[PDB]
């Protein structure tokens, strides 16, 4: 359980994916040219989980960049760390997917997918022991959502015994590009429910609210949203990237986090909430904030449900004793919110290296039944349109039938019902 | 309180004190179990690949 | 905010403690099967002591002492007294008792019981004995009817000398027993509630018909039903200490403290210090407290006799408020402080020799 | 002289093994490079220490030990660290990907592919033995390898070495240091399948060790290193009789004979004293009476439970240091009259006592102060069943919802194995109760 293969798909997937690589390259001491320049050897101990070594001891991200139009990947290539990616790992078409899941999954994307799997295979074959895959994408567009879920199905078919992990950006009318986002997301969720082992639900609703209410950003840009996301992503992958005991690989994480195969959608949280401050944060403050609804990246109220399982990760130099004391304090004082039929369902890791700019940070990953609020929201937006068959011609024109819409809706409502069931058990 | 079986050597000693008297599956079977588990994995995988084929 | 769980819904004492804890606004009640609690108000049977004190970050306390059943079981108590050196066969305050298993079960003491029963056949001495199990009582000077009655039943019984010369309240020429409440805390301080109660018989005692068990059994249940004078002298049948004391001063020229309470305190401390090494939670990973009800008889020479110890007592209606408050005061808040003139007497005595 | 082979399985078993062999080397004056000056028969012998170490013509003393883990990172540190020279490469066996805290994956999926190699490696060691006694097997209950691979190994050991004895040192799961929510499942599964194949098993609850470290070594937040150094002292106390001249527990068979009258009830409680911090500026040395008395304190036990509320079937006291029999017997006399120590009717009330005059060895720069005398009590008490009840309850909570069960079925295990294992544990708890307890608004 060593190598992870990273894939980023579509505009959103590639913009957040790029930022991820910038952020962890920095943590691991890797410069844009792929040269290591760090001071601590904790940085290189597990560098091979995410990077291949080339000659000259250059480190190259095990990353594959996918899109059905070249625009965002041109931007990526010109971005800060653009030259660090393997040039052959840029796999793109010309036509785009028009914010259309059917185009991503069945027509434009079907034409491109084999060339992507060709690159995925080349990366997998030089893995000493591939643990699995991580995909960044949005669910609201066409390429990330439609072609991203197509890739997942094909990856599963070729590597059925490997873990599949996604960072999936959920659409919100508050931060929206087109009205068909609920369709694309519903169709996509159906795929994720069956073909991923772990999905971090990143809700653009929450990212916007955080930027607006908490960081005092009057006019949040995608760039501001992505600052929060890359911080969360660095956070939730800390245990995979550095020496440690708990949730140190994708399979152990899934085993600790997923009691029932379909309930694998996680609410991530981060503290302290930061924007592009010298306030020392105390272990008690990190802990209170990491559990605060306002620090959650999926726009669900944790008090409206119960936690099946939780992973907490603390970074920086701090007292292990105080960390243990504080985590026990939150559980003991809000014990009603943690299901009693999974004993000791909260696990805590600490890593001495904090992220850039901070002395101390904490990242929260919860499997809460309150995540149903996210899927209900999407379900209501979907039905409002679908009951009048509005905007469906964009999909039937690519060969899809209404029945597939009816099935994706039924399956997502089923998932909602399954969370409600364990919320009352 | 009776001391018994006192044994002494250069490195130490031992004894007993009493305060009061009294008031396997074969290789074949294991292999079958391991093979049956393997076949169950194979069947579940075949079912998945069939579903993906559809 | 402290947390607790209720697992005995049928306990009046702890239903009241529960209420008081809530009213402090600093105690929250969990579902009975949530393990993240500070305090367990336990069930009476098969309390899972083995699952206590394994919750990191929680000091855990429970309202029973594992092992206390030794005191609080008829047959257990008899054995404990006869085989414990500090209690001994030479214990002057416990009525001659023997443990007797039914014939269908068959260790047993039937053999030795008859040995002394004879010296009272011969001796001419009052040879009346009572039989009871831990309903189900028979009083007679004929052993044959005792042992017979026991075999008719299916569980272990105990045969104990019936005190034929009890102290009688006047007017009434009537029996009574004394109940005393004792709280033992996590530190094994022994606290005697300063208020006890006499459960009185409302019918005149009579030593010719030992089968008319309404003037022989002072139980408040057997008095509220089978007795026709229930409530005539007191409400009922319950005389409290201030009055019993005034009575002792007026009729016998003595006080409650001197003639009786000294002996009670001596008995309580002797019983509880006996079992301390077997039940103390001093160096244990969870801690215990318990409320006991000791029941005493007083003979006509003003000698006190221990009848039994109850491990799960109720209290007298008008006494719950104070007693229950006292329990959260000394047993609960002592371990879990909130943000006098005690109602208790601390039983302690350090004679040097 | 009869040889014993040690087998370390998974991270916990490997890291604990590291610590025990380090301590053995210190106790026997064996240097990191494997040389042993005080050993004058070069290249061979049948001294007591030869029970655990073999010899080369170059004068190298080599642990009769096999290390097995389904991933390489932990064993790689043995290959690279201070005692790298001690171990022959063939003794250190690693796979590529681990059991992911999943018994079924450790037992069925990955176990099947590595089990034959492990056995053949053990056979190599066995072939070097003139008269093999059997095996000492170190593993966690909670890990996928420690639980799942060990139970497979134990079954096959009974098949390939049917007459040999098998002892376990097992790490029972504590949330304060655990790495998986499913450890209760893995614990029951492994106990169920290993039960008939183990002759005597010494359970160590990480909760107990963790707290002994906080309380008596003043360690704020104990690590595995702190835990394993303490655990290695207790393991050394238990195996010292196999490695030094003496007359008590001198072979593996004697452990069963002295501590296990009923074969399913084979889990003695270990209690150890004294544990004193090396940072303790001023320390008054404890007497035979004091350390013996401390053996009856739950706070010093390897598993927190209450022996007053159970019964004893057997009791062995193992002393190291300045101890003579008369002081032991005076200490016991006094203790008998101040404590609740009840034996089952069909056993004598008594103690088997061993004294080795060499006081405990501690690791230079460790957390433990050196003391003039110490004792490990091994008692077979029904009170240890409290630990099974705790575990069985956590198992019941999750299993009733089938939480996490799909991880195991997905590895080819049948759900039915959950209920069989659970049912075996229920029988186990009931046995302890029959041996241990008498039948017992007012
Ligand atoms: N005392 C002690 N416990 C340990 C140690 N390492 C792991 N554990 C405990 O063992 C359990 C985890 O099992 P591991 O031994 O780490 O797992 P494994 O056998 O390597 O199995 P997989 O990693 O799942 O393949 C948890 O309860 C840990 O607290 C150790 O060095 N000492
Ligand atoms: N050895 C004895 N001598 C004289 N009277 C006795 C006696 N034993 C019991 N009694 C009388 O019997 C009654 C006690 O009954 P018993 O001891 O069985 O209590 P109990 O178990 O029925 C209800 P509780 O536990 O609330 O006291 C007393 O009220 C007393 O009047
Ligand atoms: N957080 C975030 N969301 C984005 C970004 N770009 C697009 N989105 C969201 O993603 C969805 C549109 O999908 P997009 O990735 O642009 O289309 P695609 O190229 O076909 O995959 C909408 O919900 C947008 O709100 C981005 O950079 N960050
Ligand atoms: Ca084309
Ligand atoms: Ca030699
Ligand atoms: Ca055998
Ligand atoms: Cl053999
Ligand atoms: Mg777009
Ligand atoms: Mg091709
Ligand atoms: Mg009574
Ligand atoms: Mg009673
Ligand atoms: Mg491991």
């Amino acid at each position: 359980m060593r190598e992870i293969v990273h894939i980023q798909a579509g505009q959103c997937g590639n913009q957040i994916g790029a930022k991820f690589w910038e952020v962890i390259s920095d943590e691991h001491g890797i410069d844009p040219t792929g040269s290591y320049h760090g001071d601590s050897d904790l940085q290189l101990e597990r560098i091979n989980v995410y990077y291949n070594e080339a000659t000259g001891n250059k480190y190259v991200p095990r990353a594959i960049l996918v899109d059905l139009e070249p625009g965002t990947m041109d931007s990526v290539r010109s971005g800060p760390f653009g030259q660090i990616f393997r040039p052959d790992n840029f796999v793109f078409g010309q036509s785009g997917a028009g914010n259309n899941w059917a185009k991503g999954h069945y027509t434009e994307g079907a034409e491109l997918v084999d060339s992507v799997l060709d690159v995925v295979r080349k990366e997998s074959e030089s893995c000493d022991c591939l643990q699995g895959f991580q995909l960044t994408h949005s669910l609201g567009g066409g390429t990330g959502s439609g072609m991203g879920t197509l890739l997942i199905s094909k990856i599963r078919e070729e590597y059925p015994d490997r873990i599949m992990n996604t960072f999936s950006v959920m659409p919100s009318p508050k931060v929206s590009d087109t009205v068909v986002e609920p369709y694309n997301a519903t169709l996509s969720v159906h795929q994720l429910v069956e073909n991923t082992d772990e999905t971090y639900c990143i809700d653009n609703e929450a990212l916007y609210d955080i930027c607006f209410r908490t960081l005092k950003l009057t006019t949040p840009t995608y760039g501001d949203l992505n600052h929060l996301v890359s911080a969360t992503m660095s956070g939730v992958t800390t245990c995979l990237r550095f020496p440690g005991q708990l949730n140190a690989d994708l399979r152990k994480l899934a085993v600790n986090m997923v009691p029932f195969p379909r309930l694998h959608f996680f609410m991530p949280g981060f503290a302290p909430l930061t924007s592009r401050q010298y306030r020392a944060l105390t272990v008690p403050e990190l802990t209170q904030q990491m559990f605060d609804s306002k620090n959650m990246m999926a726009a669900c109220d944790p008090r409206h449900g119960r936690y099946l399982t939780v992973a907490a990760i603390f970074r920086g130099r701090m007292s292990m004793k105080e960390v243990d004391e504080q985590m026990l304090n939150v559980q003991n004082k809000n014990s009603s919110y943690f299901v009693e039929w999974i004993p000791n369902n909260v696990k805590t890791a600490v890593c001495d290296i904090p992220p850039r700019g901070l002395k101390m940070s904490a990242t929260f990953i919860g499997n809460s039944t309150a995540i149903q609020e996210l899927f209900k929201r999407i379900s209501e937006q979907f039905t409002a349109m679908f009951r009048r068959k509005a905007f469906l011609h964009w999909y039937t024109g690519e060969g899809m039938d209404e029945m597939e819409f009816t099935e994706a809706e039924s399956n997502m409502n089923d998932l909602v019902s399954e969370y409600q069931q364990y919320q009352d058990a | 309180m009776e001391v018994i079986e006192l044994n002494k050597c250069t490195s130490g000693q031992s004894f007993e004190v009493i305060l009061k008297p009294p008031s396997d599956p074969s290789l074949e079977e294991i292999q079958k179990k391991l093979e049956a588990a393997e076949e169950r994995r194979k069947y579940q995988e075949a079912e998945l690949l069939k579903h993906l084929a559809e | 905010m402290y947390t607790f769980v209720v697992r005995d819904e049928n306990s009046s004492v702890y239903a009241e403690v529960s209420r008081l804890l809530l009213a402090t606004g600093q105690w929250k009640r969990l579902r009975k099967d949530n393990p993240r609690f500070n305090l367990m108000l336990g069930e009476r049977n098969r309390l899972p002591f083995g699952r206590l004190g394994h919750e990191p970050g929680l000091v855990q306390l429970v309202n029973y002492y594992r092992g206390a059943d030794k005191l609080c079981r008829k047959a257990s108590l008899v054995k404990l007294i006869k085989t414990s050196p500090e209690l001994s066969e030479s214990c002057t305050w416990f009525p001659e008792s023997y443990v007797i298993y039914p014939t269908n079960l068959k260790t047993d003491e039937r053999e030795v019981f008859l040995a002394a029963y004879n010296r009272r056949r011969e001796g001419r001495e009052g040879n009346v004995w009572i039989a009871k199990s831990s309903e189900g009582i028979l009083i007679s000077s004929e052993a044959s009817e005792l042992l017979d009655f026991i075999d008719e039943q299916g569980q272990v019984h105990v045969i104990q000398k019936y005190l034929e010369k009890p102290l009688l309240l006047e007017p009434g020429h009537r029996k009574f027993d004394i109940r005393s409440w004792v709280l033992v805390d996590h530190l094994y301080n022994i606290y005697l509630y300063r208020e006890g109660v006499l459960r009185t018989s409302s019918e005149p005692y009579n030593s010719a018909n030992f089968q008319d068990k309404t003037c022989h059994l002072t139980n408040h249940c057997i008095q509220k039903e089978y007795s026709k004078n229930y409530g005539r002298y007191e409400e009922g049948n319950e005389m409290f200490f201030e009055e019993f004391n005034q009575y002792l001063m007026d009729a016998l020229n003595t006080t409650l403290e001197n003639s009786i309470l000294l002996q009670i305190k001596h008995i309580i401390r002797s019983c509880l210090m006996c079992i301390e090494p077997a039940i103390s939670t001093k160096h244990l990973h969870y801690q215990s407290f318990q409320l006991f009800g000791f029941d005493f008889m007083v003979d006509e020479e003003l000698k006190v006799w221990l009848i039994e110890v109850n491990g799960a007592p109720a209290c007298a209606q008008k006494l719950y408020a104070e007693l229950c408050q006292g329990i959260v005061d000394v047993a609960i808040s002592s371990v879990f402080p909130l943000a006098p003139t005690s109602i208790f007497i601390k039983l302690h005595h350090h004679h040097h020799h | 002289m009869r040889e014993c082979i040690s087998i370390h399985v998974g991270q916990a078993g490997v890291q604990i093994g590291n610590a025990c062999w380090e301590l053995y080397c210190l106790e026997h004056g064996i240097q990191p490079d494997g040389q042993m000056p005080s050993d004058k028969t070069i290249g061979g012998g049948d001294d007591s220490f030869n029970t655990f170490f073999s010899e080369t013509g170059a004068g190298k003393h080599v642990p009769r030990a096999v290390f097995v883990d389904l991933e390489p990172t932990v064993i790689d540190e043995v290959r690279t660290g201070t005692y790298r020279q001690l171990f022959h490469p063939e003794q250190l066996i690693t796979g590529k990907e681990d059991a992911a805290n999943n018994y079924a994956r450790g037992h069925y999926t990955i176990g099947k592919e590595i089990i034959d190699l492990v056995l053949d490696r053990i056979r190599k060691l066995a072939d070097q033995c003139t008269g093999l006694q059997g095996f000492l097997v170190f593993h966690s209950f909670g890990g996928g390898t420690g639980s799942g691979f060990t139970s497979l190994l134990m079954e096959r050991l009974s098949v390939d070495y049917g007459k040999k004895s098998k002892l376990e040192f097992s790490i029972y799961p504590a949330p304060q240091v655990s790495t998986a929510v499913v450890e209760p499942y893995n614990s029951i599964l492994t106990t169920h399948t290993t039960l008939e194949h183990s002759d005597c098993a010494f359970m160590v609850d990480n909760e107990a060790i963790y707290d002994i470290c906080r309380r008596n070594l003043d360690i704020e937040r104990p690590t595995y290193t702190n835990l394993n150094r303490l655990i290695s002292q207790i393991v050394s106390s238990i195996t010292a009789s196999l490695r030094f001249d003496g007359a008590l527990n001198v072979d593996l068979t004697e452990f069963q004979t002295n501590l296990v009258p009923y074969p399913r009830i084979h889990f003695p409680l270990a209690t150890y004293a004294p544990v004193i911090s090396a940072e303790k500026a001023y320390h008054e040395q404890l007497s035979v009476a004091e350390i013996t008395n401390a053996c009856f304190e739950p706070a010093n036990q390897m598993v927190k439970c209450d022996p007053r509320h159970g019964k004893y079937m057997a009791c062995c006291l193992l002393y190291r240091g300045d101890v003579v029999p008369k002081d032991v017997n005076a200490a016991i006399a006094t203790i008998k009259t101040k404590r609740s120590i009840q034996f089952v009717d069909w056993c004598p009330t008594g103690f088997k006592v061993g004294i080795n005059y060499q006081p405990p060895t501690v690791v230079p720069g460790g957390d433990l102060a050196k003391v003039q005398r110490a004792v490990c009590m091994l008692s077979n008490t029904t009170a240890i069943a409290e630990a099974w009840a705790r575990l069985d309850h956590k198992f019941d909570l999750m299993y009733a919802k089938r939480a996490f069960v799909h991880w195991y079925v997905g590895e080819g295990m049948e759900e039915g194995e959950f209920s069989e294992a659970r049912e075996d544990m229920a029988a186990l708890e009931k046995d302890y109760e029959e041996v241990g307890v008498d039948s017992v608004e007012e």
